[PDB]
């Protein structure tokens, strides 16, 4: 019984923690140079916030980050990592001749106990869309640690939404599903199930990038402050947008990035997985709309994207988008737990 | 297909 | 508590038959021509064996080896599935108005009920490595379904094993794990972990296709008779192997492929992924030696690859290997589950 | 993809 | 007592020495045509800084750089050298009837007594990359023979520091040394020496040439002015550095390379050993880092590369190099007297 | 050849 | 001081076991599949000959030879190494769990101390031309260590001599002095060195292979038996020889191999460096007459090989020769110390 | 191509 526990299935997470019980899956992570790059220079370049500090660190993995936060003067550093990796984050630990420094806690931060209260807490909680894996939470329960004049690296995440035109991405779904729309597979008529393969394929988010010229209007940010946020504000997402069209053309779903900011005392570093930007690997998200939207240049496209959390670590993805001057409605429903990977 | 982090 | 569940962990299944349940994956499987080929020759050819019969088809998936087990003349098919795609194979009887011939029973066959005795069982238990998966001992379990003398389609099936050199494999892989020898890691020393790092990526078994060109021995066959053996069997599976070198060079691993056997009544069918046969979606697989073993023409290799089932329906794959003429001796083991999916 | 936990079956 | 003996091991002169009697080995310096053809136009270029003059020449060989200086209208050559190669030298005196102006005087120029101070002093002191057979400090050590208003023939010395990034030549090395890996050599488990042979390895310098767009980063330069210094200069050799990286990619090591001019009256002559200019007997040098550091255009790489002079008539290497934006660091240590010769 | 221990110069 | 430094000059020795104490020259030596799978053969097919016996291994390097023998089962081996390679020897026995068996002993064997008399003393104290390094006179100065009875793997030591024409291997020598036969290299009149040039090249024994079929007479043997030899016996070895020509043609030089032979208890067991066998790193040798000799099938070409050792741990070589039915007469000495690898 | 304290010859 935990607040982990409370909103997870047992198979999601033992699935979860097994995919980061894999060195080659630390080391994927940390060969993102813009990631791994940014989190370093984001903790080195604010030591005033580190120099002589307790330091906590939620899902540690092999613990790169407590070598930052050392490297950056703290006295004391909590390392907390429930999956197998804590096993090897402890090795490194005792190689870099920092047993003194920090103490890897293996488990759920929801579930370990910790000896003292905090001054600063870092995490890379980010999962692809930003609130995948639910992590986030994860990083805001640890602030029960935080001494109320505490801080947190990122201390806030901001998830950006535009339109986009993709015609060949829509069209690629129904040429895949049409493999159904055949009357004699080996002798089988396949047709009657086309329209559950096309439903099939437009609840699956697409994790891939693309080129910053298919996005039809500047986007839509929604921020979340972790150093004021609840847990219970991410339970339920609603993400109004109106966007101002910028150019004419079929708007054929959401593009989805995110960026996060830690705000130290000495400068603020941004970590960014724009399209305009270099290329990490979180990518960019897109979701479809069932049905295009024609959009001229200079009207409103205007709804609500609304992102309700599951006991699969993930979300459901439910988008409502119209044009203010047709009344041109679509809609989808997506599942953000199984997207499908299209970069090639 | 069980991977939560893409691969870079 | 069935057969199945106690073999079983719950978080595997959920994982397993979520997979089966995507259309996409269905596709993915049926656009192998060789595969839906190979079998529609197996039982259209061997029609004899259908004509007014009763069949069990185990997993069905969507159905396809019940339709053509109905073009072939059976009098009535049950047709077990126990992912959501059961849903699906009944719209799919419906649609091509089969539904007097072809019965949707949803479930694991080591659970469901049938209504008689059937006269033959058809199924697609194969995973890669043959043994993937572990459905063999749900497709044996089904023969308590079966009539006495009643056949199955595939018949028997033939693991091969054989020693392979393949430098590039070894170097693509091994420097993978030597992210791990770092010492100054954005100024971490990770090298305490270079050799936990090695064992995890040699334990991946390798997914993918080679030229017949790197394999340095004759296969060693191992057959197992679906029609004789019991589910029991597959617990345990020892194959001792000794090669005879034909080339000199380093043995970087062992290569895997199977055949399975269609021993119908009119002809044999077979249905081979074996690296000199066109390529299906189950590939080869290759087991890598954390040290290759050097070894000349004439020497014998000698050993045993030993697989073990485990409850995330897998195999956890054991392989000592020595070249007997200077003792060299190489020992891994290998997580058949998680593999590297390299093609 | 150097781990597709999910991944029963190869793409074809 | 001799100033030669006091820094160098009996075991080691005997066997340098030894190297240069050898005919084939003058025949193998003498036919470099970038060598002797710059020496002999930057003796005859400046043929005023020759004419009428007394020189000495420091480590003759078989005595061609007199023969310039002869060439050059040179008074009285007194040709120094310390292997048996002199008596070849005194021959080809003879034979080109140059016995009134060119006097060989066999033994270290450190140990001989030489008749009369010179105007000039002429000779080929440098080693691969530069440093290498402490020849430099016999030839600083000549000055005590040298008038004030003297000249020195090479004049001034640079040296050249760039990193490069080489992935053949990286795992070249590694694989010799992984060999040292193997648990079952003959059924020996060797694996306890691995690091030890990455050591050794990694400890050899390797001489050879490489294509220019293997640099990362401009050099950096240190010189040494040869008519200033003084031998104790050259037994504690520091040379900072600090590199702005033009490219992406992985630092395997750093390069070097040399560069002497001759300083002459009337024009200055330069001998180049860089991977720009065509190829000498002396290529260049590269020390490899056991682990390469990864940086990125723009970033800086600093560090110190220090040289250790040591009684076998060479220098223990030590590099550190740091990625300052990262903190990644790297250090080596190298013995440049056992090279890797890869040409 | 790894080690040529008495090799002064280079050949050319 | 002792037998060894005696008979070497310190700046020999020096060199001599600093090139001995690169792992890569163990390594070098290793990688010879020949060389040291026919010594695992010699060793473990002739099992009795160790099993539960006392074995020194003179010059043991890195072990290796030891640890076929304790493969084969002896009770205690001790292991003679001079170079700081002993250091390295040591921890692979350590890892090896064999402490308990091999002992390491440092040092010239002409120097350490064996605690006890051995049964059977195992080396590869062959160099080039077999007699190279003069290693065999450590091997057999060994012999004070060995029981009555005891033996000797290798047992005995065959050099094989036998005429060979290479009509371009000799005009090479010329191509190479005539560098110096010119009036004006840059200014330079070389030409008065050119004689001396051609006299250093002839000095120089070649390191190579070569087809068999170079070779105009059957070989002849000079035998060592390493269980009856005496140091001394080694310090000048004078091998006659009388070769009846089987081709017709000119004689450019001598071609040196050879092969020893481990006489065990169950069987012997060879190792060949003929030209007829697979090669090794020993390669062969040849030395050239410094004037060709005519001869023709059915000739006779009499005459003495001399080889007498230095103090820089090789010999001296003189070989003069003549064709009995003409008077025709050539000579030539030789550095075995310094040879030329002519090998591609 | 000379060997000068190579005492082995490479394999
Ligand atoms: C995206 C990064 C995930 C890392 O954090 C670990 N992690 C996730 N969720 C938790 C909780 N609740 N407690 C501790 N550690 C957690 C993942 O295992 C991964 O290393
Ligand atoms: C390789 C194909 C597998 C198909 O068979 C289904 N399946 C696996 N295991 C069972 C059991 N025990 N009962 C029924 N169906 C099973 C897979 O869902 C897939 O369609
Ligand atoms: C790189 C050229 C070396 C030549 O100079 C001779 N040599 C080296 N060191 C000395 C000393 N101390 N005195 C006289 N000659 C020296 C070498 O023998 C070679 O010819
Ligand atoms: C050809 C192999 C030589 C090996 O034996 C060692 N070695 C030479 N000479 C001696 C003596 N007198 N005592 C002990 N070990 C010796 C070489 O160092 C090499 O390993
Ligand atoms: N992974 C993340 C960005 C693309 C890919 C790479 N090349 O690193
Ligand atoms: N899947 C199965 C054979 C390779 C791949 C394809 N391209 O069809
Ligand atoms: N030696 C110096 C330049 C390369 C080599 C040659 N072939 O001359
Ligand atoms: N070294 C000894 C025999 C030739 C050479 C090789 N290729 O191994």
């Amino acid at each position: 019984r935990s607040v982990f526990s409370e909103r997870t299935e047992e198979s999601s997470a033992v699935q979860y923690f097994q995919f980061y019980g894999y060195l080659s899956q630390q080391q994927n992570m940390m060969q993102d140079y813009v990631r791994t790059g940014t989190y370093q220079r984001a903790i080195l370049q604010n030591h005033t916030d580190f120099k002589d500090k307790i330091v906590l660190d939620v899902g540690c993995g092999s613990g790169i980050l407590s070598f930052f936060a050392a490297q950056a003067g703290a006295r004391k550093i909590y390392a907390v990592e429930a999956s197998t990796m804590a096993q090897h984050a402890e090795v490194l630990v005792k190689s870099n001749n920092l047993t003194d420094r920090i103490v890897v806690i293996p488990g759920k931060v929801e579930e370990v106990s910790l000896p003292e209260q905090v001054d600063i807490i870092i995490s890379e909680p980010m999962g692809y869309m930003l609130f995948n894996e639910r992590m986030l939470e994860s990083y805001l329960h640890a602030k029960k640690y935080l001494k109320p004049s505490g801080n947190m690296f990122p201390t806030i995440g901001d998830v950006h939404l535009a339109p986009f035109t993709d015609e060949q991405l829509y069209m690629e779904q129904f040429t895949k599903a049409n493999f159904w729309y055949q009357p004699s597979f080996h002798g089988v008529d396949l047709s009657a199930l086309r329209g559950a393969a096309v439903d099939e394929y437009f609840r699956q988010p697409v994790v891939d990038t693309f080129d910053i010229r298919i996005l039809m209007a500047k986007s839509v940010k929604y921020t979340v402050n972790f150093l004021e946020a609840k847990e219970g504000d991410l339970h339920r997402i609603e993400i109004p947008f109106k966007f101002h069209m910028l150019h004419s053309g079929l708007v054929h779903g959401l593009a989805f990035w995110f960026d996060v900011a830690f705000i130290g005392s000495i400068m603020t570093v941004w970590l960014s997985t724009a399209p305009t930007e270099p290329l990490t690997h979180w990518y960019q998200v897109r979701c479809l709309f069932q049905s295009p939207l024609f959009a001229k240049a200079g009207d409103t496209l205007s709804g609500t994207c609304l992102l309700i959390a599951n006991k699969r670590q993930s979300y459901d993805i439910s988008i409502v988008a119209q044009v203010d001057q047709t009344g041109s409605k679509s809609s989808n429903l997506l599942d953000l737990k199984n997207p499908f990977f299209r970069y090639t | 297909p069980g991977a939560i982090r893409p691969a870079a």
